[PDB]
């Protein structure tokens, strides 16, 4: 995960595009900072030598032409942009049943472990206190 | 073979190192900038009772120029920093009345 | 109290003005805004308009701000 | 001296 | 001990600095004076008034409202030059050979 | 012909022009030695300060493109900090050698654009801090210009004193940030003003009679006020 | 996404904390002397306040009262048109042209009378090294 | 004398001294770091948030 | 139990592998930073601590963008 790090793959675009602004600055700076100085020296030498000698001043690759993340990787179950061909029923997995007279897990859905919703509706929301045996509350 | 030049810029550099010394509580440093400031100059010797007895025009303008360079005004009471100030009007009191100054931006 | 009953022709120092303006901006805030809540206004309601299929997610981490060294 | 450099 | 100044204490840090070994004539840097208008002002009233560019440069003098000169300057004026004769003649005073003159002068100035 | 020869007694007698330069060249003659300002307060570029912000701490965005990496406030100063003059408690809020987000532009109808909305002006991007000096040259020729003005005004001394907060806080390079401590003297300026106004024309009211509790309790002594 | 929020900090009562809301509280109700006064002040021919005039002697410049449907609610406003003056000549500022790089009055004056000041005491120093190489130079 | 006081409440039930609640803008936790995490237990009610 | 037990030599599909990687970066993240809790990863956890004089401000109004009319 840590190689991972390195490499921007949990970057977002943003950080990614302000990561390469960054190094897009710097070089300009260090460009132009170093052509004002070689026109200077060159202008009280009267020499265009020196010019081409000051291009020389400052190469170890090159910035990537193209970057990966890892939010560019699509997820979803009704997103159409996982779905290549339909996986067999018999190869797709259940979910938990749990049904009696005093709980169920039927009145509503948890979600995944990504993509998560309230369980409880909208109605019964603001008493969620209500149907706890045990509630502890936040810290604010 | 730029004299006046060389140590006009020195005497410049030992004034700032004074006061970053003295900012600092740096005496071992500000003496040594003292002693440093170039007071073998028999040009600036020989101008200094000039300068001392001075009057009008070239006062003014040597003090102005001093005033560009050193406009705080140093303590009354100490000689140390008398003596440099007396020394860097002296030097620019020599080299006013051998090249006068032309201060105003308007010339030809 | 301070202007008309004790006599001070300037009864609010510049913290006063802000508190002042403060209160202004979320009376328009509230006003403009149904339902706004305590983020953004000092205010707190339990019953609350939700739209049925509340979804949870992490939130961003936080941006990587450029930093010498 | 100004009246703003005292404090006290 | 010297603890920092926050940015709200700087006016008065300016007109009130903390003591140095160095220190400047605390009641006199509300005098300290060097006008940047001096030599445009002048130009422009005497183009005003109807003279030429020439006359108004011969007609220019340099400022005389900038900071006071030092009145040890004049004041101890003999003691300066014997000192001055004493570093010139000894290195800038190096292992204390002016000490001196210098004491003189120090004396004469601050009387305990 | 060597070049500079009576120019540099600082390296011939090991005179350090500062502790920097001391610790550099190996000197010594600094007692307590040097504590390096680190590179995020020598240089750096400008940044959004209220947390009321959502791009709180971060560079401020300009037309042209710059480096977003800003100048670090010491916050955590150390208890010590010899040097008290204005040289080194300017470094703490601001670069002495100015920010690093100024522009080169590759033409002047640029130049004349960004000023034309508001994004450029050189006596903010293209300068660097004022000395001491220069504040109290500015503020005492500011305060003679003043009393010629009027002497017989009372809001004399908090015009000069808003003006000197200015300088002090280099409202040239930094006016909003300035402008947030600068606004308290305005408003004293404007109450002084009003205050002025109605001591000239005889602006006065009606008073109502005392209050039955103008006093809290029988033995307390109610100080008369005008 | 600021409209309609969640509630997101807890609402409570401390313990012991006073409330000072007696049984009756929702039956009580307030009450303001001022229509009642005012109804009693036009009955009786009282003292008007000058806010029932809509002309403005509170200063030299003509302003008129703009009431919101009632004499005590009312703004002043001015009547003039001011006419605006500047002593100020026009066509002798270029602020975006950085003006301490070009040379010239304009140019030191942007700068100061410091700078040249010591641009004047370089220029004397260099002429007097500079005539002292002229003899030398003459001489032989 | 012009400065305004702030409000007193103390009792052997409760009290207002044990912590500070702020101003309108500047606000701040009245409990301090060690009990927070059982704010709970310090009110005769509680509704909690909508999450 | 996809792989060796069942024969299938692509257990994971595009979702699997988005959870896999979510899951190592919250590892990654639990670990690098002490205490982090529920708007960054998936946790919640009572005993947390603060800094001792806890300041609460309203949040800013979310940022103006330019549009269209
Ligand atoms: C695709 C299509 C799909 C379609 C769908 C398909 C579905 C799938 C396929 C289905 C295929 C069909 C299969 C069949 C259906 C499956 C059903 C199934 O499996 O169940 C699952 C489902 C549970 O599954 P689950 O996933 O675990 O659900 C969550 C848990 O249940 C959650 O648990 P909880 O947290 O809610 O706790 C519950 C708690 C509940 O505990 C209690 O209720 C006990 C309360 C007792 C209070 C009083 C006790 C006094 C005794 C004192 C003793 C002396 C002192 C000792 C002190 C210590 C003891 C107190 O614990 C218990 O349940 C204990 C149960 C074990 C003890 C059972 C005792 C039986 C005694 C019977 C007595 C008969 C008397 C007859 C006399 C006739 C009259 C003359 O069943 C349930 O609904 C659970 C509740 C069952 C009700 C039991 C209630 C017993 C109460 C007895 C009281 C007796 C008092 C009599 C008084 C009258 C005379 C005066
Ligand atoms: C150990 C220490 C010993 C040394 C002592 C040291 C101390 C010495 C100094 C003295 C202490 C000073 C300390 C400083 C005090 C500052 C704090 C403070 O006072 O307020 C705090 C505290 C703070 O409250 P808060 O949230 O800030 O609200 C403030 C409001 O202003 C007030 O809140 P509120 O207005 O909401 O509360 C009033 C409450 C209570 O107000 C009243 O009730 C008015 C009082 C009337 C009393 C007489 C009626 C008695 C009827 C009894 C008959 C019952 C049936 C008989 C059954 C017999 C078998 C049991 O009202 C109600 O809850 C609802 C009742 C509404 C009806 C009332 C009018 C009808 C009355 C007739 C009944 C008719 C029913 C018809 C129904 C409709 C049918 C169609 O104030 C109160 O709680 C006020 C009520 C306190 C009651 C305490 C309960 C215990 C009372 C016994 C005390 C000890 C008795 C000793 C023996 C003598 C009796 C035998
Ligand atoms: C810069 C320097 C500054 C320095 C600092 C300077 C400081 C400032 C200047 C100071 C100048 C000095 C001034 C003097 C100091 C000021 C002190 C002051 O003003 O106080 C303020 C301060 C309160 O001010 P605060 O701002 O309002 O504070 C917040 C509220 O207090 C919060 O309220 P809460 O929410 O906590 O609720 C409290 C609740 C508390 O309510 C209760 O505690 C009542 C509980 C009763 C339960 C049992 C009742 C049974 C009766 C049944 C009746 C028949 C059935 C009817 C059914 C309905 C009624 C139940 O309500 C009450 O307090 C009711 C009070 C009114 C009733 C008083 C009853 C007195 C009866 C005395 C009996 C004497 C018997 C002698 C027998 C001797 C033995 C032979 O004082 C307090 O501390 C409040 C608590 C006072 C304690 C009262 C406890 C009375 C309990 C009597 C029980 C009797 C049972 C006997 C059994 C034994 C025989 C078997
Ligand atoms: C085997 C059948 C017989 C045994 C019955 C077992 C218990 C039945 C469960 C409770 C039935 C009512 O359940 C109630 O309606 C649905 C259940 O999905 C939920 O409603 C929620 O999910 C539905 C999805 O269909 C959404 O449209 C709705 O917006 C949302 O609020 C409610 O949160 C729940 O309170
Ligand atoms: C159906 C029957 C109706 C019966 C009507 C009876 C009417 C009685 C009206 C008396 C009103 C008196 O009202 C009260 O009197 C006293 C003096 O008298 C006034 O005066 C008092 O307060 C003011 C200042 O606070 C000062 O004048 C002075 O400090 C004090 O004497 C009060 O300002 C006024 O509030
Ligand atoms: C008139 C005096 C006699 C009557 C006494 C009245 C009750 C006394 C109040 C409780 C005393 C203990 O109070 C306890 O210490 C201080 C009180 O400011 C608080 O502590 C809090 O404020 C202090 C400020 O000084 C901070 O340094 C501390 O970090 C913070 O946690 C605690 O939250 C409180 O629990």
């Amino acid at each position: 995960a840590q190689l991972h790090a390195s490499e921007g793959f949990w970057d977002s675009e943003s950080e990614q595009q302000e990561a390469r602004l960054q190094r897009h600055a710097e070089h300009r700076n260090d460009l132009e900072t170093t052509w004002e100085e070689a026109l200077r020296e060159a202008t009280l030498a009267r020499n265009f030598d020196v010019l081409v000698s000051y291009l020389n001043h400052g190469q170890n690759g090159i910035p990537p032409s193209v970057t990966w993340n890892f939010n560019a990787m699509p997820y979803g179950k009704e997103n159409p942009d996982t779905k290549t061909f339909p996986i067999p029923d018999h190869e797709q997995p259940y979910r938990a049943f749990s049904l009696g007279f005093t709980a169920n897990n039927l009145s509503g859905n948890w979600g995944d472990y990504i993509d998560r919703q309230d369980n409880k509706n909208a109605l019964m929301r603001p008493a969620r206190m209500m149907f706890t045996d045990v509630f502890i509350p936040t810290t604010k | 073979s730029s004299p006046h030049m060389d140590r006009l810029l020195g005497d410049l550099k030992l004034l700032a190192a004074y006061d970053s010394a003295a900012g600092w509580q740096e005496p071992k440093a500000m003496e040594s900038a003292f002693q440093s400031l170039s007071w073998d100059d028999a040009d600036v010797l020989k101008a200094l009772p000039q300068y001392l007895n001075c009057r009008g025009e070239q006062k003014r303008r040597v003090d102005f120029a001093y005033a560009a360079l050193c406009p705080r005004p140093v303590d009354e009471k100490d000689p140390k920093q008398t003596l440099m100030s007396l020394w860097m009007k002296a030097r620019l009191f020599s080299y006013d009345q051998k090249h006068p100054f032309v201060l105003s931006p308007f010339a030809a | 109290a301070r202007y008309c009953y004790r006599g001070l022709d300037h009864p609010f120092t510049l913290n006063e003005m802000k508190d002042f303006l403060f209160k202004l901006r979320e009376q328009y805030l509230v006003n403009k805004y149904e339902g706004i809540q305590f983020p953004f206004v000092f205010r707190q309601f339990n019953r609350v308009s939700t739209p049925g299929t509340l979804e949870v997610h992490t939130s961003p981490a936080l941006q990587q701000q450029p930093h010498f060294h | 001296a100004s009246p703003m450099l005292f404090t006290d | 001990a010297a603890s920092t100044i926050p940015i709200s204490q700087w006016p008065s840090l300016l007109y009130a600095p903390p003591s140095s070994p160095a220190n400047p004539a605390v009641e006199a840097l509300p005098e300290m004076q060097f006008d940047d208008l001096h030599y445009p002002r002048q130009m422009l009233l005497c183009r005003g008034a109807g003279y030429s560019l020439e006359q108004c440069n011969r007609m220019a003098q340099p400022d005389a409202r900038v900071t006071p000169e030092n009145p040890a300057e004049k004041l101890l004026k003999e003691e300066a030059v014997a000192a001055i004769a004493c570093l010139s003649q000894r290195e800038g005073g190096k292992d204390e050979q002016c000490r001196y003159y210098i004491e003189r002068m120090y004396k004469l100035a601050n009387k305990e | 012909s060597i070049l500079g020869a009576e120019a540099f007694p600082e390296l011939l007698s090991k005179v350090p022009l500062n502790p920097q330069m001391d610790e550099d060249k190996h000197f010594n003659k600094y007692k307590w030695g040097n504590e390096p300002i680190p590179v995020n307060r020598r240089t750096g570029s400008r940044m959004n300060s209220s947390i009321y912000d959502n791009r709180n701490h971060e560079a401020v965005r300009h037309p042209w493109s710059t480096d977003a990496r800003t100048f670090h406030p010491n916050d955590n100063p150390e208890a010590d900090r010899i040097n008290t003059q204005y040289s080194n408690m300017v470094s703490d809020s601001f670069p002495e050698g100015g920010f690093s987000d100024a522009p080169r532009f590759s033409s002047n109808w640029e130049r004349l654009l960004a000023y034309h909305h508001g994004l450029y002006s050189p006596e903010k991007f293209n300068s660097t801090t004022k000395t001491a000096d220069e504040i109290r040259l500015a503020v005492n020729d500011f305060a003679a210009k003043v009393h010629a003005d009027d002497p017989k005004n009372a809001c004399k001394y908090l015009m000069i004193e808003e003006f000197k907060c200015l300088q002090s806080a280099q409202a040239r390079i930094d006016p909003q940030g300035a402008a947030t401590k600068c606004v308290k003297w305005f408003n004293e300026w404007r109450q002084c003003a009003w205050d002025q106004e109605k001591m000239v024309k005889g602006y006065n009211y009606i008073e109502d009679r005392r209050a039955r509790k103008h006093k809290p309790y029988i033995g307390a002594p109610d100080l008369q006020y005008s | 996404s600021m409209d309609h929020g969640m509630q997101y900090s807890s609402i409570y009562w401390e313990t012991s904390h006073r409330t000072y809301l007696p049984f009756w509280a929702s039956l009580t109700q307030k009450f303001s002397w001022k229509i009642m006064d005012d109804q009693i002040r036009s009955f009786l021919r009282l003292p008007k306040p000058v806010t029932t005039e809509p002309f403005v002697f509170s200063s030299g410049s003509p302003y008129i009262r703009r009431y919101f449907g009632d004499a005590d609610i009312s703004v002043p406003v001015p009547l003039h048109a001011p006419a605006h003056f500047a002593f100020v000549p026009t066509g002798t500022v270029s602020p975006w042209e950085e003006t301490g790089m070009e040379t010239g009055p304009q140019g030191a004056a942007a700068r100061g009378a410091a700078a040249t000041a010591f641009r004047a005491v370089l220029e004397s120093a260099w002429k007097c090294d500079i005539d002292e190489q002229i003899k030398e130079k003459l001489h032989s």
